[PDB]
């Protein structure tokens, strides 16, 4: 009953967003192009 | 690449006579006595009292006739919400550590008050101001 | 190389779990009270 | 639709159902906490005396996230008062939840009442996990991590709980060398957690990436094969961070690890951009330290000085010696590359304050090296760019540095070999001291010539008058 | 004044700031300039414009 009634405001992955989220999609794309695809 | 970065809190927003232009006054969170006065366009970048802004100054956007930017190319401006280009018309070497820089973004005026240590590199002809919120 | 002694160590240590207080679901967050409320005459 | 319903009800002057406000607050929980709190306050005002325990608890949690400690405490007190009207079936569960929230508020305020309520809830309900996690965490803080048996027992109680495993891994990362446990034990624990429980947990992936980065950094490089193995470990860590970013692209710590790898790979620009973005996102001591390190690698010594000063004032409050060491190093680098004497003076003053705070041989050697560099720079300077006072201070610093070098050479384990200390002291004493005395004599002659000219000019002026 | 050090030309505006103090011929030139300026001030203030108007 506690587990059913309990709700957490922020998610486990989303906890770093909080009240102000920011996107690092360009950073992830650059990391993929320059580390995984690094020659 | 960049010449100055900081984070400011808006103390006052003065709309005055204009409907589209507001004058904001801000002070750096990290280093006090660094003031910022700036005219911005309300319609494209509205700001409220006590907001937090990330102000960056740069002499270039890279990483003479203007042209609309191609979608393929990328620049420093892609990370920010508001970018302006102006000319420095006064670099005031005042007191021991009181430096004033006056910039004019096509008639929209900015005054950055601070110490010589931070603003030493701002002795340029033109400057970009990149603002993020 | 006898020069200034200084150590460089980047800090990327994960913080401890915060364990924030848990929200309480409303009566309208459960299916049976929703069924009772929507089927009202 | 709910906004349209509210507008239509307001135009019709009909009582707005508070359930719509509760639904709006629930939806805005993931979008805007301010709008959700405002709608919840409007619902509470509409209800009046019909306020329930859930509404008051959510208001208290909203004010807790808003850092409104007083208002959150008042709302929690009202929730505890209204708890007496709860039906007996859910009364125990809601009492446990409210006591847990009150214990959280105490843990923010005063740990003693938090531990008391934690013990009360543990006796009331041993099955709850967050209570045990927080209580063991406070015990670890109070005992400086001497409760490894309690952490292991908690791990055994809930092997499937992600929070328990993450706390256990955090305790391992904090006190592995203190407890003498295996270095790879945390690595195998996180690997087992990812393989058998959840492969999308960003915490375990980041922990494995940090462990692999530490292994790669501590690995000795001798040839191309060792560099390739180190690059493979960094590639594994980067794959962990990229998996974290695939789960959630808003992860600051994954980007921080990527920037650290780039710094290890000498990709200074990307690391600088990532660290600036992280600083724009969150402001802690580690971000400022990494920014200062990157500015030192990017040769922007003034920005490094500013970043270290802001870090020290904001967090360390002038107590940490390591930040003072970084400030002294940055000032010394700026003075060396820009030929500025005031930078040397500031570095010497910071090193002296740090030594007075610590009294370590390493900072003694730092002071000696700074004073030797000061003497060399002043000697290299022309007479017109210096004065007698700077020469006297440099000479006194040279004498103190030679004496401190002799003192360091008599120590058990100096940071540098005693033969090198003695050789450098002898080399300085043979030549640099005499060059300083010659510079003093030349400066005295130059000042005397100036004074002779000044005194001779006035007499001729008076004769002409 | 080339004698008093705090009432002279600043040292960061001239590259010859060192070998400037103590000169007497140069001080005579500067005194001649200042006397000419004082004569001009007297002339303008006493003969030409007596009410102090100076925008002409």
């Amino acid at each position: 009953e506690i587990a059913s009634n309990e709700r957490v405001l922020i998610d486990h992955n989303k906890v770093l967003r909080g009240l102000k989220p920011k996107d690092f999609s360009s950073v992830a794309k650059d990391c993929e192009l320059r580390i995984l695809k690094e020659k | 690449s960049a010449l100055f970065d900081d984070i400011f809190t808006v103390q006052t927003v003065d709309n005055g006579r204009y409907n589209k232009v507001s004058r904001i006054i801000g002070i750096s969170t990290t280093n006090s006595a660094i003031k910022l006065t700036l005219d911005i366009n309300n319609e494209m970048f509205p700001v409220s009292q006590d907001d937090s802004l990330t102000v960056t100054l740069a002499n270039s956007l890279s990483l003479k006739s203007w042209r609309p930017p191609k979608p393929t190319d990328k620049s420093l401006a892609d990370d920010y919400d508001y970018v302006m280009f102006g000319t420095v018309y006064k670099f005031e070497e005042g007191d021991e550590d009181k430096i004033k820089v006056y910039v004019s973004f096509g008639g929209l005026l900015m005054c950055l008050e601070g110490g010589y240590k931070s603003l030493a590199s701002l002795k340029q002809d033109n400057l970009y101001i990149l603002i993020r919120r | 190389r006898q020069d200034y002694i200084a150590k460089v160590r980047y800090q990327n240590d994960l913080p401890a779990p915060p364990c924030p207080p848990k929200l309480l679901k409303y009566e309208i967050e459960k299916e049976a009270p929703q069924k009772e409320f929507l089927k009202d005459s | 639709f709910l906004e349209k319903y509210v507008a239509v009800c307001q135009e019709e002057n009909y009582p707005i159902l508070p359930e719509a406000y509760l639904v709006l607050s629930r939806v805005y929980e993931n979008k805007d906490l301010n709008v959700a709190l405002d709608y919840l306050m409007k619902a509470n005002d509409i209800l009046g005396d019909k306020a329930n325990v859930y509404v008051l608890n959510n208001l208290g949690i909203y004010h807790f996230f808003r850092n409104n400690v007083s208002q959150s405490s008042d709302f929690f007190a009202q929730s505890l008062e209204a708890l007496n009207n709860v039906s007996p079936q859910n009364k125990e569960a809601l009492s446990i939840t409210l006591h847990y929230n009150k214990a959280r508020v105490e843990e923010v305020s005063n740990q003693s009442e938090a531990e008391k309520l934690y013990s009360k809830l543990m006796e009331k309900c041993p099955g709850y996990t967050s209570n045990k996690i927080r209580y063991i965490y406070l015990l670890a803080l109070k005992s400086n991590g001497n409760n490894y048996a309690d952490v292991q027992q908690l791990l055994d109680d809930f092997p499937s709980d992600l929070e328990v495993r993450s706390f256990y891994g955090w305790f391992l990362k904090r006190y592995g060398r203190k407890n003498g446990l295996k270095q790879d034990l945390e690595s195998q624990h996180h690997k087992d957690t990812l393989i058998n429980y959840d492969k999308h947990d960003c915490y375990a992936l980041l922990s494995l990436g940090n462990i692999y980065a530490t292994i790669a950094r501590e690995m000795k490089v001798t040839d191309q094969k060792q560099n390739e193995i180190k690059r493979q470990q960094y590639l594994r860590a980067a794959q962990f961070y990229h998996k974290v970013l695939s789960i959630d692209p808003k992860n600051i710590y994954a980007a921080q690890g990527i920037a650290i790898i780039f710094s290890d790979k000498e990709r200074t620009g990307l690391a600088l951009e990532i660290f600036k973005k992280v600083r724009d996102t969150v402001q802690d001591l580690g971000t400022f330290i990494n920014l200062g390190h990157c500015f030192m690698e990017a040769k922007q010594f003034g920005k490094a000085i500013e970043s270290y000063t802001i870090a020290l004032e904001k967090f360390s409050n002038g107590m940490d010696s390591k930040l003072l060491v970084l400030i002294g190093r940055a000032w010394y680098h700026r003075g060396f590359y820009e030929k500025s004497m005031d930078a040397y003076k500031k570095a010497l003053e910071v090193s002296e304050q740090a030594y007075q705070l610590s009294k370590l041989p390493a900072l003694r050697f730092n002071i000696v090296f700074i004073q030797f560099q000061i003497a060399d720079f002043v000697k290299s300077l022309p007479n017109t760019q210096r004065d007698l006072t700077t020469l006297e201070n440099a000479l006194s610093g040279l004498n103190d540095a030679i004496k401190s070098l002799l003192k360091l050479a008599e120590l058990e384990q100096p940071p540098y070999p005693s033969e090198d200390l003695k050789a450098r002291a002898t080399m300085g004493s043979n030549t640099l001291r005499n060059q300083l005395e010659r510079a003093i004599q030349d400066q005295q002659d130059y000042e005397m010539s100036i004074q002779e000219k000044l005194r001779t000019a006035r007499r001729k002026q008076q004769l002409d008058e | 004044d080339l004698m008093d050090e705090k009432n002279s030309i600043k040292p960061d505006v001239i590259e010859y700031a060192a070998d400037i103090l103590g000169d007497v011929e140069l001080q005579k030139e500067l005194n001649s300039e200042y006397e000419q300026l004082v004569s001009d001030r007297k002339f303008l203030r006493e003969i030409v414009f007596v009410n102090g108007d100076h925008n002409w």
